[PDB]
RNA sequence: UGGUGGAGGUCCGUAGCGGUCCUGACGUGCGAAUCGGUCGUCCGACCUGGGUAUAGGGGCGAAAGACUAAUCGAACCAUC
RNA sequence: GCCCGGGUGGAGCCGCCGCAGGUGCAGAUCUUGGUGGUAGUAGCAAAUAUUCAAACGAGAACUUUGAAGGCCGAAGUGGAGAAGGGUUCCAUGUGAACAGCAGUUGAACAUGGGUCAGUCGGUCCUGAGAGAUGGGCGAGCGCCGUUCCGAAGGGACGGGCGAUGGCCUCCGUUGCCCUCAGCCGAUCGAAAGGGAGUCGGGUUCAGAUCCCCGAAUCCGGAGUGGCGGAGAUGGGCGCCGCGAGGCGUCCAGUGCGGUAACGCGACCGAUCCCGGAGAAGCCGGCGGGAGCCCCGGGGAGAGUUCUCUUUUCUUUGUGAAGGGCAGGGCGCCCUGGAAUGGGUUCGCCCCGAGAGAGGGGCCCGUGCCUUGGAAAGCGUCGCGGUUCCGGCGGCGUCCGGUGAGCUCUCGCUGGCCCUUGAAAAUCCGGGGGAGAGGGUGUAAAUCUCGCGCCGGGCCGUACCCAUAUCCGCAGCAGGUCUCCAAGGUGAACAGCCUCUGGCAUGUUGGAACAAUGUAGGUAAGGGAAGUCGGCAAGCCGGAUCCGUAACUUCGGGAUAAGGAUUGGCUCUAAGGGCUGGCAGCCGACUUAGAACUGGUGCGGACCAGGGGAAUCCG
RNA sequence: CUGGGUCGGGGUUUCGUACGUAGCAGAGCAGCUGCUGCGAUCUAUUGAAAGUCAGCCCUCGACACAAGGGUUUGU
């Protein structure tokens, strides 16, 4: 995901959990050379990423 | 430098974002006098101050 | 895509010359550049003795 | 007398630092001070990075009026 | 100066009477802009070097692939960082401009991508220093000053009062009182100082100690603490029971062992006090351990095979964290008491303030074995997915020896100082003994022991790091801080050649080989007659064995000066370890002597002091 | 039916005696009971081998080539 530079890892985890009613294993955040924060969100093993991406709209 | 501060990185990001050329639909508006981007900066020529 | 073999750098010549030096060749007073002490330190000799 | 030991602002000499001579090259140059051979020193008053202090009639000077951002027998900038 | 004609042009302009002025250019090394001759000229010459074939393409000296010949030569033209740069990184596309020739190429242009951390750093500490308040000064913005002309603590074990919540039990939350007591001065100051804790394998076009897999680890937290184990369960008496074992009274129980160094899995404890670690220079010598190099073999795969070569080359392993054992060190302990002095080092040094000789203890154990761990990695041979695959299979990853060898690291010991070579954060041990627990048990308070539960937020992370990504106006022969470091020769990290890795000759090529240049050489006879002046060039040069003057501050002069030798090959002699005056088995480089031999040549390239006699000055 | 050119062959000349093979030549050394190996060098083949126009001399040997191409010029 792309998030704003004012978000903690805890905030990103909570936002994903509320929005997409899923579980998050961990979060890794970096700040792109162009300015916004990029977040890699690793889900729980019992949730697969492909179906969540389906529900999102990106396939 | 690999070690850099947050504000330095943000300023660099803004400067890098500013370096694109103009959109092709600009030059054929009605009240237009712009032919190209005259503020483009190359890393070899001008050294960004700092 | 093959990995080419390493170009040969043999040691047969230098080991044959080393065998000659073992026998005592090429070690005359003509073929020596350092001092006697530099070639074999007298302190080390005395230590061993 | 023979060993041993391993001192030293010690000697030859690399790296490093410096810059004698050719008054060589170049001299609208590679370069607003470089290049080559040859040279001085190379465990100590040694060489060097970063941090920090000293600001213009002031600083700093193993002292040449030297250095103080290619500017120094008084820096640079703006104004009068 | 002006009026007409012709042409171009496309929207304003002039005559006369007055009024007003920023009103007339050939120059001012005038200002700005433009353009010539020079001139298709100077020039595109620092660091050895390129050639053949094919492909793509309109187009090839410069692109790509293959082959050949070269260079850098581990103090690199290699592999990574710091500062600085800031998208230059990666993929695709283009060839207008730029890359001083060209380009199918680019650090150019155009589209898109790319930097993932509890453990790597910042973040914290303080250093040299910087800087508020109090105070002082100052017309004033302000300045001085950093403990100095200050009521500088907003904390706490515990006790008492008052209220609340939770089974109001016991504790928490406060509010008040009693009691307890320093600060070296707020705060800032290091991406090289201090600073707990992450390693291995795999993966991308570009990211990995960060992603995935697998093994760990530090810190912090937890009403009921989740749990084990420790604190712990004994003795006496009266008994019962044949005894085993079981009852009723008393008493103890904040662990135990070793003579000692000290050991064991824990083994209560506050304010306070003491100490340690953090926390220390430069140089020398020696020893231990790794990595690398080296030698003799087993494999596996390659190279040569005109002749020879049991041949030449490549490869042949195990992380962190535990456990054990080597191996190093001890200014640690016990017995005993030594001259006929002894022990011992390369050197030293040690001993009645207790040596030798026995027996122990402690610390580091980065080495070996094991858990990890063969399951992974790698080298080969063969099958698959005709591919999109951490694909599947076989085999192997073995045995030894040495070294004043190089680098790193640990340790011992000494030398030098009119030089004595940081602070704080943080952590730990001890001395004390204020307190707490229970009355014999369901034991309690308390545990730095074992396992178990939860979490670790924020920022940086791509690439260059330099004869093209930095600074010099630039792809500038300049400058710019570091780590890694093979073989041969050789004293050597010197010079020369080569391997791993890299590169295409430094912003162009072809053909000629005149003068004059720049940079190298060689010259008959003479030998400084040249020149201001032996400027430049030239002679000498390493090592071994002889020999070495005047003068002297007695240390030097000194490599003084001056001589001889140096190759190749075949021998001899001497210099050691381990096991059982001796015997056997291994072995690493040296030194000396001799013979033979070459067209007198042998420090054969490279490296590499000309000398002497005096004067002046310091 | 002539020409040069390339290659080859001779001549000249430079250097100094090639590789291989053989040797009861070789300071010596090791192994097997006189023989076999290592061994710098030496002797014979060996005035040998190699080079020799690119700006040397002759060839009458071989090979292919050579009756071309372009631009101009009138009293
Ligand atoms: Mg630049
Ligand atoms: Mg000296
Ligand atoms: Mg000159
Ligand atoms: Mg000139
Ligand atoms: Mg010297
Ligand atoms: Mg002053
Ligand atoms: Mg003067
Ligand atoms: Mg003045
Ligand atoms: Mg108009
Ligand atoms: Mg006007
Ligand atoms: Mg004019
Ligand atoms: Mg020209
Ligand atoms: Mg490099
Ligand atoms: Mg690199
Ligand atoms: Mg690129
Ligand atoms: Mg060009
Ligand atoms: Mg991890
Ligand atoms: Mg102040
Ligand atoms: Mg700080
Ligand atoms: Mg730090
Ligand atoms: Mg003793
Ligand atoms: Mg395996
Ligand atoms: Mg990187
Ligand atoms: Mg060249
Ligand atoms: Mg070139
Ligand atoms: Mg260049
Ligand atoms: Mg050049
Ligand atoms: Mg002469
Ligand atoms: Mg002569
Ligand atoms: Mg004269
Ligand atoms: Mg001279
Ligand atoms: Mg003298
Ligand atoms: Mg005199
Ligand atoms: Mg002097």
């Amino acid at each position: 995901f792309i998030v704003d530079v004012k978000a903690n890892k805890h905030q990103i985890k909570q936002a994903v959990k509320k929005l997409y009613d899923i579980d998050v294993a961990k979060v890794n955040t970096l700040i792109r050379p162009d300015g916004e924060k990029k977040a890699y969100v690793r889900l729980a093993p019992d949730y697969d990423a492909l179906d969540v991406a389906n529900k999102i709209g990106i396939i | 430098s690999s070690h850099k501060t947050f504000r330095i990185k943000r300023f660099l990001a803004k400067k890098q974002k500013q370096n694109r050329p103009i959109p092709q639909w600009i030059w054929m508006k009605t009240g237009n006098k712009i032919r190209y981007n005259s503020k483009r900066r190359h890393w070899r020529r001008t050294k960004l101050g700092l | 895509i093959i990995r080419k073999p390493v170009t040969v750098h043999s040691r047969a010549r230098c080991r044959k010359n080393t065998l000659a030096r073992r026998k005592g060749r090429h070690m005359g007073i003509g073929k020596r550049k350092g001092t006697a002490n530099a070639r074999m330190p007298e302190k080390v000799t005395w230590m061993r003795r």
